[PDB]
């Protein structure tokens, strides 16, 4: 849980 | 969210809208898991209401999002709509979200977990960006 | 409302800074973020709070309330995880 496959940019 | 910024689609695959029959988006909320969806108490959802995964951006309709229906709205017993106070709501999915690069769980923490005042952290939505 | 999803970056503070801001109206259930620039608002409710904790994000905060007017200068006000994930592991296996 908690990795997303798309990956957030902050 | 006043003044946030766009997030990068599917990014944040556990956010979930939740939307009155009209389509209306009025809360958001998180997967933790296929069949539950952890929300705020103050929301007001009943089972008429909408989960949508999936999506990104409302206006669209090109996007494979996924409109999944409640089963049963559980609020905390604890919560006191007067301090606003214990407030949260799990909601079970009659249907089963799917999971897939766009649609996954989030974490839950242990009671015992420390989250340091400084850190930071990040809150996403589609509320508000101007009041 | 947005039609597309956005994002902010907050500090987390303590109960007691918080306090100073909220005074007693700041529970043990509650956890504060941001009064730096950013603000959670209508239509944000019951959102995520999250902190990436060992390479996950793991859920802190709720989106319950704040400034009426979502100052970016005050506080939001968020359901403390931690104090409520014992009643989610109690119904989540009950049903």
């Amino acid at each position: 849980c908690g990795v997303p496959a798309i990956q957030p940019v902050l | 969210i006043v003044n946030g910024e766009e997030a990068v689609p599917g990014s944040w695959p556990w956010q979930v809208s939740l939307q009155d029959k009209t389509g209306f988006h009025f809360c958001g909320g998180s997967l933790i898991n296929e069949n539950w969806v952890v929300t705020a108490a103050h929301c007001g959802v009943t089972t008429s209401d909408v989960v949508v995964a999936g999506e990104f951006d409302q206006g669209s309709s090109s996007e494979k999002i996924q409109k999944l229906k409640i089963a049963k709205v559980f609020k905390n017993s604890k919560y006191n709509s007067l301090t606003i106070n214990n407030d949260i709501t799990l909601l079970k999915l009659s249907t089963a979200a799917s999971f897939s690069q766009t649609v996954s769980a989030v974490c839950l923490p242990s009671a015992s977990d420390d989250f340091a005042a400084g850190t930071t952290c990040v809150t996403t939505g589609w509320g508000l960006t101007r009041y | 409302t947005p039609d597309r999803l956005q994002q902010a970056s907050l500090p987390l503070l303590s109960n007691t800074n918080c306090k100073k801001y909220w005074g007693t109206k700041i529970k043990d259930a509650m956890i504060c973020a941001g009064a730096s620039g950013v603000s959670s608002c209508m239509g944000d409710s019951g959102g995520p709070l999250v902190c990436k904790k060992n390479g996950a994000w793991t859920l802190v905060g709720i989106v319950s309330w704040g400034s009426s007017t979502c100052s970016t200068s005050t506080p939001g006000v968020y359901a403390r995880v931690t104090a409520l994930v014992n009643w989610v592991q109690q119904t989540l296996a009950a049903n």
